[PDB]
């Protein structure tokens, strides 16, 4: 078989620098383990600076942060800090209350 | 920022029940793919030729093949020796 | 930091250079201002590495195998190639200054004279320095060292090196100008060395050489023009061959006793 | 004193460092100094550090973050492999070349306003460069300003009246770029992010400049050969040419007409055979990284 | 041999500012009778044919070397010394020899300038050497860097790579022919020439020979080739002959326009052992640029 | 700083390691010294000697003049580097391993 699957090799970037060691499993599970959502921020308006509560009448910003069904996202999940998830959730609890959410 | 969670003063610290990768064993996929290989072109199929060969050579004096079927975890041994280093308890 | 080692009778050497070889002047500039100078850049190249530590014989060693530095190999080899030559040249290694000693007759051993018979199929020894000089004026077009070495098998035979070649690592012996044509038979001999390089299982692609040069001469510059002028530098090594210390020559052939 | 002895040690030389020793993204040049032990004093477990590293290590260069720390360990990688790839570039001798064509930022050119006609491109760029400032400091960018640029009122309320005062009268689209020049005037005798932190030319990968060729004893090197290796067996998507792995960086090499059959015959194992590439050009963007050109040469 | 002689340098007269009387004497009078004398003692067609000649004809062959190499060396160093003018510098017999201290000193080839070409009127040699190197502190820096780390003999070379590689019709054209693409730095080390196209090849074409030496051998042996011998030596038959090509074909060569000699015989008289970079300095000083862009090749505008 | 305007510099190893910080006698008039190598520490204490000097006022300037006092040294030995590996092979210099070789068999 000419085929692997994309989780058993690793594509190097153009313009980067790589060791021998990148072409081993090991930087595989290495990737894979230290793989967090840390370019949300750069994404997340409610991790900007901005009043989440300003987003009471947008339900398209708020649904990235409630579940399929509606539920809203623990801190451990979101990230937030604690005055932005408090100011998140009311949001949501308003919006909902308006008929938009 | 990411919350650090630290534990209070620990009597013990350990995996109750230490995870082991087992690595499948070569004679048991082997049979797995020939009963397959007859699934789709027959039983005693010509195509399946190669897989019985190998299926026979893999199991001809231990119809599990010779492996060192052993394999256990020392995290539990590292924790214990480690942990009054690492764990940041105050001086007494 | 490398410093330039201090030589025996220094207050002689400064005053009257080397008789019969070198003036004043002449061994201010091969030694006293170019081993400084070779001195200096090697610590400047060194200084901050792992390489400050060992003498320049090592370094040479360590990374005669490195192409990126080669800078610091040359160095190192000119500078062990210098104390090499002044060595044998010297008019005494022991310190007779306050012996005022001036009877220093040196000839060479019998273990020396049977090798060369031994080697050079029964030349005398006043036949194989004629072929060292002509070595030296027909194989070093311009900067470079004359040695007589010693190898594995116990013969003494003649290598000539350009510009800074060591004599103990035949890779970097540099005894091949290929800046000009070479024949089949050179090409021959550089085709093999590649091919023993090659053989080799380390990672950093080294060899085993275990010559070992007898007699240094520094075919440089800085050693004959003040004294002798461009195109005599002949009779510069004629005098060199003549006037060589004998008891540092003779204790660089191994006896095993 | 023993405070002016420290301030020049060895360890003091190296600068903080807090980065992550595992890094998992795009790294484009090394981010934390190599430090190196010779023989004798990793015999000895001695590092120029604050305590002896484990014995279990068999290298000779590491890169740390801390000298200790609340786990009582030291923070360190037993690595020190950014320095092959800085050398394994220098073997290539391949100079990096301005694709705009800059001056050399190793050379003390004497430069002149010629770019400096965009005065209110780069003047509002101290604060209008605040993609990622806090949502009140950047805001502190605002008051903080405003009263210093207020604090001149009184200087443009006259100098505008003194040397222009047509454009008052007439016009305000004058009026502006003077005001553009008065505050850049006035600020280049202030310290305005003074010290500028931004990548200068190769960063220190290459001090090689170009023009000098290699002499070898079968002529001069026209064409520099390079072994390397093919990452993709498809071209990068969206892209004309393939990525391969030379020497520590990741290179685009360009294909003379058509891609050796070997592509198709090894698939996604492609990367496990050396091919030999001609480097055309070496190139270093703005993010740090270097932009390496090669060319598949194909035995013909 | 005033085939030999150059109209600036005379016999008892120093170039001021760059060499004293007895250091032109060694350097050049002294040095020029030497391999004069060698040339002589080779070939008997020393004094008939011209020294570019016998580089030419009695190259790539090594019974015939001590020709070329002598031959050579005496053409590089009159073109080194023929490019000489002097400075208004002290006089190196009066000024004091450097010492080791001078080994510590920053060199400031990157913050300032001094002879340009520009300042004497030759103006296309600036822009032809702003073209190819970036500016005049970029060139001077790397020919002084050049010439300096050279160790031994040799020389740093100014060339124009000449954009005639179809050798079609070649050297039939004294203009056609004589055109250059870019301008580049030469190192050659003893007697190395920079032309490059009566060498060029000279190690794949030997290579070749001892391949088919041994493959004849082994036939004689009576040996199944090999795994990889036919894959090795093809490997480095195919890069000996990839590193030789040009942009099309594989006539690459080079017109000399400057040459700075490296060699310890012509600055370790005047300059001593720690005096190369001032050496180097004064000879930058001292070159006078009407004879290179004379010598300078017409820009080929293919563009 | 000057380690983040000049990130391949930490490349460049570095040993902490002391020999005898009694013994540094260092003349901060030039960039180069006897004992210790070229690298960023060379930069900064050039640039704390101008200051000290007064030959410079603001700390840019005589950063900026250092810094190209260190370009200039790094420029002579990076051709130095080059110029005799060229040299050796020219002379019939043989090498087992190059470094790009090395990482080619790793």
């Amino acid at each position: 078989t000419k085929k692997i699957d994309q989780s058993l090799s690793k594509k190097l970037p153009k313009g980067t620098i790589y060791d021998p060691f990148d072409f081993s499993m090991g930087r595989i599970h290495l990737d894979r383990k230290y793989q967090a959502n840390k370019n949300s921020n750069r994404n997340d308006i409610m991790k900007s600076g901005a009043n989440p509560l300003e987003f009471y009448a947008r339900p398209r910003i708020l649904s990235r942060y409630v579940t399929s069904t509606g539920r809203i996202q623990h801190r451990d999940i979101t990230g937030l800090s604690a005055k932005n998830q408090r100011r998140l959730s009311k949001a949501i609890r308003r919006c909902q209350a308006i008929g938009l959410m | 920022k990411p919350p650090v969670y630290r534990l209070p003063p620990l009597p013990r610290l350990k995996v109750k029940k230490p995870i082991i990768r087992q690595e499948a064993n070569k004679c048991l996929v082997l049979m797995s793919n020939l009963l397959q290989c007859w699934s789709s072109y027959g039983h005693m199929s010509p195509k399946c030729a190669g897989l019985v060969t190998e299926l026979k050579s893999c199991t001809s004096e231990s119809a599990l093949g010779k492996r060192n079927n052993v394999q256990k975890s020392n995290i539990n041994y590292h924790a214990a020796r480690l942990y009054d280093r690492i764990n940041g308890k105050p001086h007494d | 930091i490398h410093v330039v080692p201090k030589l025996p009778n220094s207050k002689a050497l400064l005053q009257n250079g080397v008789p019969n070889i070198l003036s004043s002047s002449g061994f201010k500039t091969v030694w006293f201002d170019y081993q400084r100078y070779l001195c200096d850049k090697l610590t400047l190249a060194t200084a901050g590495q792992s390489l400050e530590s060992y003498y320049p014989f090592h370094i040479l060693l360590k990374t005669a195998g490195n192409p990126l530095q080669s800078n610091i190999f040359n160095l190192a080899s000119s500078i062990h190639n210098n104390h090499l030559f002044v060595e044998n040249i010297l008019p005494s290694a022991v310190e007779h200054g306050t012996n005022s000693n001036a009877v220093v007759k040196t000839e060479p051993s019998r273990l020396f004279l049977s090798k060369i018979k031994d080697s050079f199929n029964g030349s005398d020894w006043e036949v194989v320095k004629e072929e060292m000089i002509y070595r030296a004026e027909n194989e070093v077009l311009g900067q470079g060292w004359l040695f007589l070495v010693e190898n594995n098998e116990k013969k003494l035979f003649i290598l000539t090196s350009n510009n800074n070649g060591t004599p103990y690592y035949f890779p970097r012996n540099q005894s091949f100008d290929l800046n000009s044509a070479i024949s089949i038979d050179e090409f021959a001999t550089l085709k093999q060395m590649k091919e023993l390089i090659g053989k080799s299982t380390k990672l950093n692609g080294k060899v085993q050489d275990w010559t070992m040069p007898i007699i240094c001469v520094n075919l440089w510059d800085h050693a004959y023009l003040h004294d002798y002028g461009v195109g005599n530098r002949s009779k510069y090594v004629k005098n060199v061959l003549d006037n060589l210390n004998w008891s540092v020559v003779n204790n660089r052939i191994f006896s095993g006793i | 004193t023993l405070a002016e002895l420290l301030g020049r040690s060895r360890i003091a030389q190296v600068a903080n460092n807090h980065k992550p020793l595992t890094y998992t993204g795009k790294k484009f040049h090394p981010t934390h100094q190599i430090i190196e032990t010779k023989p004798s004093t990793l015999y000895r477990q001695e590092w120029g550090l604050k305590s002896a590293i484990p014995s279990k290590i068999k290298s000779r260069y590491l890169v740390y973050n801390d000298l200790d720390t609340l786990e009582r360990i030291t923070t360190f990688e037993p690595r020190g492999g950014t320095q092959w790839n800085r050398l394994r570039f220098q073997e290539m001798g391949v100079p990096i070349v301005s694709n705009i064509g800059r001056q050399n930022p190793f050379f003390k050119y004497i430069s002149r306003p010629e770019d400096e006609s965009h005065a209110k491109l780069s003047l509002f760029k101290e604060m209008k460069g605040d993609t990622d400032i806090s949502p009140a400091a950047m805001k502190k960018r605002l008051k903080k300003i405003t009263a210093l640029i207020r604090s001149f009122q009184d200087e443009f309320k006259e100098w505008l009246v003194e040397n222009h005062p047509d454009e008052l009268k007439l016009n305000s689209n004058k009026l502006e770029d003077y005001v553009v020049k008065f505050l850049n005037k006035k600020l280049e005798t202030k310290t305005n992010k003074k010290f500028n932190t931004e990548i200068i030319g190769t960063g220190g990968l290459s001090y090689s400049l170009p023009g000098k060729l290699k002499n070898s004893p079968n002529g001069v090197i026209q064409r520099t050969v390079v072994p390397g290796r093919i990452l993709n067996v498809v071209k990068e998507n969206n892209d004309n040419k393939w990525l391969a792995a030379i020497g520590g960086f990741v290179a685009d090499v360009v294909f003379f007409q058509s891609p050796p059959s070997s592509f198709n015959s090894m698939g996604d194992f492609i990367r496990m055979k050396t091919f030999l590439f001609e480097i055309l050009e070496a190139s270093m963007e703005k993010n740090g990284s270097v932009s390496m050109h090669a060319r598949l040469l194909e035995p013909q | 041999s005033t085939r030999y002689a150059l109209e600036h340098l005379k016999e008892g007269a120093p170039l001021k500012g760059l060499f004293s009387i007895e250091g032109l004497q060694k350097a050049w009078f002294d040095r020029v009778k030497y391999l004069d004398a060698k040339l002589n003692d080779c070939t008997n067609e020393a004094q008939q044919k011209p020294l570019e000649t016998l580089i030419h004809e009695n190259s790539k062959s090594a019974s015939k070397k001590h020709i070329v190499n002598y031959a050579s060396s005496l053409y590089n160093l009159k073109f080194s010394m023929s490019s000489l003018q002097g400075c208004i510098r002290t006089p190196p017999e009066e000024c004091p020899r450097l010492g080791p201290e001078a080994l510590l000193q920053t060199p400031d080839f990157n913050r300032t300038i001094s002879n340009e070409p520009l300042t004497t009127g030759n103006e296309r040699l600036q822009a032809a050497l702003i073209s190819s190197f970036g500016s005049l502190m970029e060139f001077r820096t790397l020919l002084i860097n050049s010439n300096l780390a050279i160790s031994g003999d040799g020389f740093t070379w100014l060339v124009a790579r000449r954009q005639l590689d179809k050798r079609a019709m070649r050297n039939d054209m004294p203009n056609r022919d004589i055109e250059y693409d870019k301008l580049f730095i030469l190192n050659t080390y003893n007697a190395g020439t920079p032309f490059n196209f009566s060498t060029s090849g000279v190690m794949n074409e030997l290579n070749n020979q001892y391949t088919n030496m041994e493959k004849q051998r082994a036939k004689e042996a009576g040996n199944l080739e090999d795994s990889e011998m036919t894959a090795k030596q093809a490997k480095t038959k195919f890069i000996y002959e990839t590193q030789q090509k040009g942009f099309s074909g594989k006539e690459v060569s080079y017109i000399p326009l400057l040459a700075i000699d490296a060699s310890p015989k012509t600055w370790l008289t005047d300059y001593g052992v720690f005096g190369k970079r001032e050496y180097l300095e004064r000879v930058w000083d001292s070159i006078e640029w009407k004879i290179v862009e004379s010598r300078l090749p017409q820009r080929t505008k293919i563009q | 700083l000057f380690y983040k305007q000049h990130p391949w510099e930490l490349s460049r190893p570095k040993i902490l390691v002391e020999n005898e910080i009694g013994d540094e006698n260092y003349d901060w008039s030039h960039m180069l010294q006897i004992g210790r190598p070229l690298d960023g520490e060379s930069v900064i204490q050039r640039t704390m000697y101008l200051i000290k000097t007064k030959q410079y006022g603001d700390m840019v300037e005589a950063y900026d003049h250092a810094r190209y006092e260190f370009y200039a040294l790094r420029m002579q030995e990076e051709t130095e580097q080059q110029v005799a590996l060229e040299e050796a092979e020219m002379f019939g210099s043989l090498f087992g391993v190059s470094a790009i070789e090395h990482g080619i068999q790793k």
